[PDB]
């Protein structure tokens, strides 16, 4: 599959919340849908899998949900990263979206 | 049959000539549990259940009462208190083939260990996450299953084992399976210790 | 519960590299590991992954061809080689598992190594 | 209908050899004069310490029975059928016909699961009792002179078979293509008379009466 990841970047004070959002060229199931945060020169980690669940460590500050999103309630510094979705659909065609 | 569903045999009112198991070169292997190899002709049982499977060397050890793994888990099982005897050869020249003899499976994944003796033979996708796999294979969706490449070429740990298991299992019953009872020649017109059947 | 990755590598155009991640602290053979990679200043891209347990693999197509993935339990170590290559294969490659207890997984890669450098 | 079981029912205790002795010995048999049932149909009946059956077919209608405790597959059961040349005795959890019957067609069971047990090998009468996981059967074939009744003769019944099957039978039924009387054994005493040829020319009931005390 290919995914698109929009907005190419996201500028946004902190504070305030991000929208972010990734779409399939075809349906999908949402429960092979994960969003990841990387922080420049490190490793990404994940923060919601299938589509609507957080990973074990992940603040209430982040929240999940063809077209799916990625949403920040909020913003400290260090929610500043690129971030990606990636599908898992069937054994192969996996994928990451360009990064945010 | 495969590890994953093996074939049992069951035998009843018959006689066993255990000697031949026992006295032969054939086996590699010969562990018995309960009783004495040399002894079993004098053993009298309801039931023999001869368990009759191919795995792979290295799992040979898996076969026997307080083990576990892969096989001892999840294909077959002894109990802990398991009489009888674990009779295995190598059947490398028999089962594997130039390109792989993958007819053979075993199971890797399952939802929980096996009860002795218990025959777990589905094929339901294996969930290992809490996402229904709903007969697709994907991440956290794994076929429970999988075959050895048993090939005339592998190392002994790979190479296929023909294993037989022989429980022995004593019911409130009148024992129907014994080995071959001893005779000699027949003496007249002397004084002997005898004995004619009872 | 840790995936540690190997060293950096530095390889001539045409040669091959391989690339290793051990498991701690969790069920590794249970469990499955994917292999990505990533240029300096591009998008993370997929290259292929294999079920640890069962030893079975799937790869990005655009590698397929030149990339095997294996595994070997007893070290609890997930294995990568890229063959024919390229100067554009340079990257950071990282590793990543689900964690598992037995047999009861994560719905993602939650353990993720620290990502190694290859040079072509 | 019932009928007098005369001096019928007495089998060889054992297999042993005695030459010209009376022999006393207690075992399961049918008293001498007792009352016991004529049928001319196949109802099951109870199963109690053992069994004296009887029958008088020329045809050779009634040919097997149904030996067991449900018989409706939850336990172990045995069937024997005698059909031609080959009479088959099996032990499983058969799921019989609630009316089992032969043609002149085999309609006894619709299943027969978890078999333990197989084997193959005028006035017709036999012995059924189930001693300490045996089945042992008994059996003679002699001519009969009489259209409807059991004839005022005695002859002892040899052993057939004794099946190591570990069966519990609390009701049987026979099987059939006639007329059969059914009895129950007792633990009685007898008196048996060998001749010089091991075999048993007569006997005392012990309990009939005070002259056969
Ligand atoms: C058997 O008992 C019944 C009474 O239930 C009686 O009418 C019948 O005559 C008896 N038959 C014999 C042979 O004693
Ligand atoms: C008697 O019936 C059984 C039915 O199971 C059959 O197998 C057997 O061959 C029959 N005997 C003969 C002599 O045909
Ligand atoms: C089959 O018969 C054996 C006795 O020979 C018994 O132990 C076993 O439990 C029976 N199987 C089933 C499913 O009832
Ligand atoms: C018959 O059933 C009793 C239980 O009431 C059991 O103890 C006995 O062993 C059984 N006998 C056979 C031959 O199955
Ligand atoms: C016993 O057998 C002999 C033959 O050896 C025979 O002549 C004799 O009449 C028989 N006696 C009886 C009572 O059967």
């Amino acid at each position: 599959i290919v995914l698109t990841q929009t907005p190419g970047t996201l500028s946004l004070s902190p504070g305030e919340r991000a929208t972010l959002s990734c779409r399939a060229s075809q349906s999908v199931s949402s429960s092979y849908l994960a969003w990841y945060q990387q922080k420049p020169g490190q490793a990404p980690r994940l923060l919601i899998y299938g589509a609507s669940s957080r990973a074990t460590g992940i603040p209430d500050r982040f929240s999940g949900s063809t077209d799916f999103t990625l949403t920040i309630s909020r913003l400290e510094p260090e929610d500043f990263a690129v971030y990606y979705c990636q599908q898992y659909v069937g054994l192969t065609g996996w994928t990451f979206g360009q990064g945010t | 049959a495969s590890v994953y569903a093996w074939n049992r045999k069951r035998i009843s009112n018959c006689v066993a000539d255990y000697s031949v198991l026992y006295n032969s070169a054939s086996f590699s292997t010969f562990k018995c549990y309960g009783v004495s190899p040399t002894k079993l002709n004098d053993l009298c049982f309801t039931n023999v259940y001869a368990d009759s499977f191919v795995i792979r060397g290295d799992e040979v050890r898996q076969i026997a009462p307080g083990q576990t793994g892969k096989i001892a888990d999840y294909n077959y099982k002894l109990p802990d208190d398991f009489t009888g005897c674990v009779i295995a050869w190598n059947s490398n020249n028999l089962d594997s083939k130039v390109g792989g003899n993958y007819n053979y499976l075993y199971r890797l994944f399952r939802k929980s260990n096996l009860k002795p003796f218990e025959r777990d033979i589905s094929t339901e996708i294996y969930q290992a996450g809490s996402t229904p796999c709903n007969g697709v294979e994907g991440f956290n969706c794994y076929f429970p299953l999988q075959s050895y490449g048993f090939q005339p070429t592998n190392g002994v740990g790979y190479q296929p084992y023909r294993v037989v298991v022989l429980s022995f299992e004593l019911l409130h019953a009148p024992a129907t399976v014994c080995g071959p009872k001893k005779s000699t020649n027949l003496v007249k017109n002397k004084c002997v210790n005898f004995n004619f059947n009872g | 519960v840790q995936l540690v990755q190997s060293g950096p590598e530095v390889k001539k155009p045409g040669t091959s590299v391989r690339v290793s991640c051990k498991a701690s602290g969790f069920t590794f053979t249970s469990s499955a590991v994917q292999w990505v990679r990533q240029a300096r200043g591009q998008r993370l891209e997929w290259v292929g992954w294999i079920v640890v347990g069962s030893g079975n693999t799937n790869y990005a197509q655009k590698f397929h061809e030149r990339v095997t993935i294996t595994r070997d339990m007893s070290t609890s170590t997930a294995y990568m080689e890229l063959s024919s290559l390229r100067s554009e294969d340079t990257a950071v490659y990282y590793c990543a598992s689900p964690y598992c207890s037995g047999g009861s997984c994560s719905d993602g890669f939650d353990i993720w190594g620290q990502g190694t450098m290859v040079t072509v | 209908a019932y009928t007098n079981s005369f001096t019928r029912g007495v089998y060889y205790p054992d297999k042993v050899f005695r030459s010209s002795v009376l022999h006393s010995t207690q075992d399961l048999f049918l008293p001498f004069f007792s009352n016991v049932t004529w049928f001319h149909d196949n109802p099951v009946l109870p199963f109690n310490d053992g069994v004296y059956f009887a029958s008088t077919e020329k045809s050779n209608i009634i040919r097997g029975w149904i030996f067991g405790t449900t018989l409706d597959s939850k336990t172990q059961s045995l069937l024997i059928v005698n059909n031609a040349t080959n009479v088959v005795i099996k032990v499983c959890e058969f799921q019989f016909c609630n009316d089992p019957f032969l043609g002149v067609e085999f309609r006894v069971y619709s299943s027969a699961n978890n078999c333990t047990f197989e084997y193959v090998s005028n006035l017709r009468e036999f012995v059924f009792k189930n001693i300490d996981g045996y089945f042992k059967i008994y059996s003679k074939h002699t001519p009969i002179n009489l259209v409807r009744d059991l004839p005022q003769g005695f002859s002892a019944l040899e052993p057939l078979v004794d099946l190591p099957i570990g069966i519990n039978i609390t009701r049987f039924q026979t099987l059939l293509a006639a007329a059969y009387y059914v009895g129950y054994l007792q633990p009685r005493t007898f008196l048996l008379k060998y001749n010089e040829n091991g075999t048993i020319t007569d006997a005392v009931d012990c309990a009939l009466d005070p002259l056969s005390e």
